[PDB]
């Protein structure tokens, strides 16, 4: 009974090089950039006079403000 | 006893009305009526004990049949067994109670007050408080407070009671069909 | 007639006189259980039935003694005392019999000349000089066989060594030696000789009316008597003055000692009516001492104690002995029972030692608990008047100065304002600014801008050229003063300090001068608000302090906290904490040679067992709670003293003392709670309650086995929550079947064998 | 009859009902509650969730606990003594 | 009809196989 | 998440963990017994509510 610990240490080095190689692939700007590309859109309201944001739209005249100013304001600051 | 004092309470209050005649009498005064309603919520109190009790009194009646027979003798062959441990447990439940008063009750609002603390520690049972000021309070002793409270009042001493109540039903059971069955 | 009156003169409850009169009555209670569970033992075994041999001893004195007569032995000695022996064998004092006895006398006699051998002439005189039987060893070696084979009158003794030839040394002695522990009711409970009346369970009667009754009496003069000498509060001195509290106490017990005089002549020589007298007695001297004491100063309370304790050694150490000796001057199952009453000794000593350490706790955590609901609202209006919303949402934006110009100044220069207990401060710790880190995305909490802080004297603006040492100087750290563990590291009480105060249209110059000439720029890894608070209504300070974090340079974290605490000082006198931690220190002392005395007579190899363990941190608790509490009390003076000198000018930064005034009550919280837990476990010695705890300790390492599993199984399902797009044990009561067989087995182990 | 004009839960029976099955499920407020009413308020909480969460909910598991072993012993009793 | 009668079923199951097994074992172990 | 749940073989052959995995093992074929009828009850009930 000496082959449980071979297998014992075979995958205790499996398990440490696995929780490496899961460990690479929580980066801290995978999801960042993502909560901040939702707020960057989905959340702004319209350009003026209104409060409704993507998330709230009502009619389809809303949809055409958003095209127009949140859209094209959100995608070109000032690739 | 109760319902002697609801009676008594209920005669006392309704005898006295001189403050509703002395108002109409003179209709710009002050309508003194503190004492009426001091008096109407304590009658209400006692009614609602005393008619909680007389429905608790209804078990004396069901008896008539083996079904009920058993259950009730399996209630009261346990309550010796549960009285004891209950008194282990509580002393345990005051233990952690007074800590949580004297260590987060001053800037907590929850441990504010000994009644306080026992109330949200029988809150955490139910999994009702959540720990969010006891961590600001103390970022150190509130996470150990709560996991050693929530690991020997969940884990250990709270299926004492299930483990007594259920060999009690077996053993209450178990005897009776053995006596059914010998004696007929 | 000015003497008693009813005072009623503030509402303000009193938890000393209540928690003393609380533990009395519970001990009374509980050893009053246990004698009486002692009692039904004794009862039996002196209806019942080594210092010598047990050889073949009949006796061949001769002939002519025929007679069923029975005799007695007197085998006095160091702290031994038998009886009479029985009248029972084969032959039973038969026509021409002989003598031999061999009962299971379990005291253990001296090797001393103390005995004495009654013979009673059931009958006509007998012609045989019985002189004794023969004994010399069998399990002492404590036994002298030298008879005098005489023959007296009927029912007649003689006395040797291990008509009326004296009388006042003879007659005398044998009442100092018998009486001395069995008269002495405190050392009484344990030495009661058998066959007596006074069956060692209204003893502990006597004995708790004793303690009751002086409580009462020192209570009533403590609080109603005031005026026959006007003591209490102007001359009283908390400590002992030898005139002060001890004199109090021996008037006390010699005034009430002549009521349970009356109460123990009616209990002995009875052969109850004064069962419940007793009773009635001490409930109303309870009653008088809780409504005396509700209006005691907190100075008072210790001089009430001390005043009891001494009744009770004066009680003890020349009252009783008075009285033994005026009453002297006017005159196979043994070995099972024997190690019953050995283990129920102990447990009566270690009964009284938890009792009095429980007593000392109790006093040491909740001596001021009055102190304790206004503690709580007084932060919450220190932090409702400050704010406290607005400043912990501050980012860095410049933008503290109009907080600080809004809220805090009015604060603390108002006319309806606070004492404020001197000046405020602001305070300043860095070097070398931030290069701008890193915007996008942001660490969480672990932003560490390794660096470094000044220590130079630098002047007005950031330069300090030939203009002489340096103004805008750097305050040294004070040392064994305040750390503040801030989320970036630890702080502590060094750093460049402001004034900020003296008469508020003054302190907008200093304002705008802070503002406009660059100081709070370009480093700024600290700023540290701090005041302090003083309430005399209730009597709390408070040390408010908040600060500024700068981890980003740009962004701000905002921490503060508000701490009331009493400044109880070392000079204030015998104070209550100095007498709990001094009485606390010795119990630490006594558990610690306990220990000792354990670890050298078994020895090494005691580790790896929980009772070392446990009791090494009990002796932890202890000696810390005491430790930190005079701490405490040294750095609360030490703190005062300073601020008095130069009173309107200096800060003098009491949140040490606020630090540990927080520690100590949360570590003599923690030892009530070890204690509270400790006697839950004591229901065991009741018979079939003794099977929850083994029940919950063969049941532990199943339910260890099973945490393990869960967390396991936790881990790896919180695994694959995460990353894949960002209960089993409440519920489903798991852990009834683990306890439940345990619990079946250990109770069918009970019963059938 | 305690709660029945201030707490807007137990304002009908069917209310008070429905109320305590949720209390069950760890779904309360206490918070007006307490303040409806400082004492019986508490005691009617405290009490409630003692006998339901220790003594009553306890005796159902008893019950078909005991039930199934008793029928899997029966069974596996007649089938292998076949 | 999901609390006190379905969730009970489950303990039960795990209760009457905790029981013979383990009396199984103790059988077999302190026998031999 | 299988790679960490087989972790248990490593772990079973213990002194009081073995009793618990054969207890897990020897009603398995009961728990799924027990579930196939929790859950017709469950979706009927969904259904009722839907």
């Amino acid at each position: 009974l000496k082959s449980v610990l071979r297998e014992l240490v075979t995958y205790l080095l499996f398990l440490i090089v696995l929780c490496i190689l899961t460990y690479g692939m929580m980066s801290s700007n995978v999801y960042y950039y993502t909560r901040m590309m939702s707020q960057l859109f989905l959340d702004t309201p319209v350009s003026k006079t209104e409060k409704t944001n993507f998330k709230t739209l009502s009619s389809m005249e809303d949809f055409w403000k958003f095209t127009e100013g949140s859209l094209l304001d959100g995608l070109y600051w000032k690739l | 006893v109760l319902s002697v004092v609801a009676i008594g309470i209920n005669i006392y209050r309704t005898s006295n009305v001189e403050v509703l005649l002395q108002f109409l009498e003179d209709q710009n005064t002050f309508p003194n009526f503190e004492h009426l309603a001091y008096w109407q919520i304590q009658f209400n109190n006692i009614a609602a004990v005393t008619v909680f009790f007389v429905w608790i009194k209804l078990f004396k009646f069901i008896n008539f049949n083996r079904t009920m027979s058993q259950l009730s003798t399996t209630m009261s062959r346990c309550a010796k067994d549960l009285f004891g441990f209950a008194i282990m447990f509580f002393i345990i439940f005051l233990a952690y109670a007074q800590l949580a008063y004297l260590v987060f009750g001053t800037q907590v609002d929850d441990f504010s007050t000994f009644q306080e603390c026992i109330f949200t520690q029988f809150r955490i049972i139910l999994g009702d408080i959540n720990f969010a000021e006891i961590e600001e309070a103390n970022r150190v002793l509130g996470p150990i407070y709560f996991t050693t409270f929530v690991f020997f009042m969940f884990f250990i001493l709270l299926n004492m009671f299930l483990a007594i109540i259920n060999d009690t039903y077996s053993e209450v059971k178990s005897d009776l069909a053995q006596q059914k069955a010998e004696m007929e | 007639h000015v003497r008693f009156v009813f005072p009623e003169p503030t509402a303000d409850v009193n938890y000393i006189v209540m928690l003393t009169c609380a533990v009395c009555l519970v001990t009374y209670m509980v050893m009053a259980a246990i004698l009486h569970k002692l009692d039904q033992l004794d009862a039996s075994r002196g209806r019942a039935i080594r210092f010598k041999y047990e050889i073949l001893v009949k006796t061949g004195w001769g002939r002519g003694s025929g007679t069923t007569a029975h005799v007695g032995i007197m085998l006095y000695g160091v702290d031994s005392r038998s009886g009479h022996r029985h009248l029972d064998g084969d032959r039973a004092f038969h026509r021409n019999s002989l003598d031999i006895f061999r009962i299971a006398t379990p005291h253990s006699l001296g090797s001393v000349w103390k005995i004495r051998v009654w013979h009673d002439n059931k009958g006509l005189s007998p012609a045989w000089f019985l002189q004794h039987v023969i004994v010399r060893d069998l399990q002492t070696a404590r036994s002298a066989f030298f008879l005098v084979n005489d023959w007296l009158s009927v029912e007649t003794e003689a006395n040797g060594g291990l008509a009326a030839l004296l009388r006042f040394r003879r007659l005398l002695v044998a009442e100092l030696q018998r009486g001395f522990f069995d008269k002495h009711i405190w050392l009484s409970i344990w030495d009661r000789p058998p066959r007596s009346r006074f069956t060692r369970i209204q003893r502990a009667t006597c004995c708790v009316l004793l303690i009751c009754l002086f409580l009462g009496a020192n209570a009533v003069w403590y609080g109603a008597v005031g005026d026959s000498a006007y003591s209490t509060g102007h001359v009283s001195r908390l400590s002992p003055l030898s005139v002060d509290t001890v004199a109090v106490g021996l008037v006390s017990s010699v005034v009430v000692y002549p009521v349970y005089l009356a109460i123990l002549f009616l209990f002995r020589m009875s052969r109850s009516l004064a069962h419940g007298l007793s009773l009635l007695l001490v409930a109303v001297a309870v009653a008088v001492s809780g409504w005396v004491g509700a209006s005691f100063p907190p100075g008072v309370s210790v001089a009430w104690l001390l005043s009891s304790s001494a009744s009770f050694l004066a009680s003890f150490l020349g009252w009783e002995p008075l009285k033994v000796l005026l009453e002297a001057l006017y005159f196979f199952l043994a070995k099972e029972e024997a190690r019953k009453v050995k283990r129920l000794h102990g447990m009566l000593r270690s009964l009284l030692v938890y009792m009095l350490f429980l007593l000392v706790t109790l006093l040491a955590s909740y001596g001021d608990a009055s102190c304790h609901g206004h503690a709580y609202r007084l932060q919450s209006a220190i932090k409702q008047e400050l704010h406290s919303r607005a400043f912990l949402a501050i980012t860095r934006s410049e933008e503290l100065w109009p907080w600080m110009a809004h809220v805090l100044l009015p604060y603390v220069h108002g006319n309806q304002s606070s004492p404020e207990l001197g000046p405020p401060r602001l305070r300043q710790v860095r070097l070398q600014e931030a290069l701008y880190p890193d915007p996008p995305g942001p660490r969480v909490h672990t932003c560490s801008a390794a660096g470094g802080f000044s220590t130079s004297d630098y002047d007005v603006g950031w330069e300090s050229p030939h203009n002489g040492s340096g103004t805008w100087a750097y305050s040294a750290p004070d040392l064994l003063g305040a750390w503040s563990w801030g989320s970036c590291a630890v702080y502590d009480s060094g750093g460049y300090v402001q004034e900020l105060g003296l008469s508020l249209e003054e302190s907008r110059d200093r304002l705008r001068f802070l503002q406009l000439h660059n100081w709070l720029d370009n480093r700024s890894r600290a700023v540290f608000l701090e005041l302090t608070r003083y309430s005399p209504a209730v009597g709390l300070h408070a040390a408010v302090t908040l600060r500024l974090e700068f981890p980003a340079a740009g962004r701000a974290l905002a921490a503060l906290s508000v701490r009331p605490f009493a400044l109880r000082r070392l000079s204030a006198g015998l104070s209550l904490p100095l007498l709990t931690s001094v009485c606390l220190l010795l119990f630490a002392v006594h558990f610690a040679v306990a220990e000792a005395r354990t670890w050298h007579r078994e020895g090494r190899w005691r580790v790896l067992r929980l009772g070392a363990w446990a009791r090494w941190l009990l002796v932890a608790l202890t000696a810390a709670t005491a430790l930190v509490r005079l701490a405490q009390l040294g750095a609360a003076d030490r703190q005062w003293t300073r601020f008095v000198r130069g009173r309107p000018r200096r800060f003098t930064s009491f949140d040490q003392v606020a630090q540990l005034s927080s520690a100590a009550r949360g570590l003599a919280a923690s030892l009530l709670f070890l204690l509270l837990v400790k006697a839950a476990q004591q229901l065991r010695f009741v018979r079939q309650w003794s099977v929850f705890g083994k029940t919950l300790c063969r049941a532990l390492p199943e339910l260890l086995g099973v945490t393990l599993g869960l967390v396991v199984l936790g881990v790896a399902y919180a695994q694959l929550a995460i990353l894949l797009v960002s209960r089993l044990w409440g519920a489903l009561r798991l852990g009834a079947v683990i306890l439940r067989w345990r619990y079946h087995a250990l109770r069918g182990e009970l019963y059938r064998p």
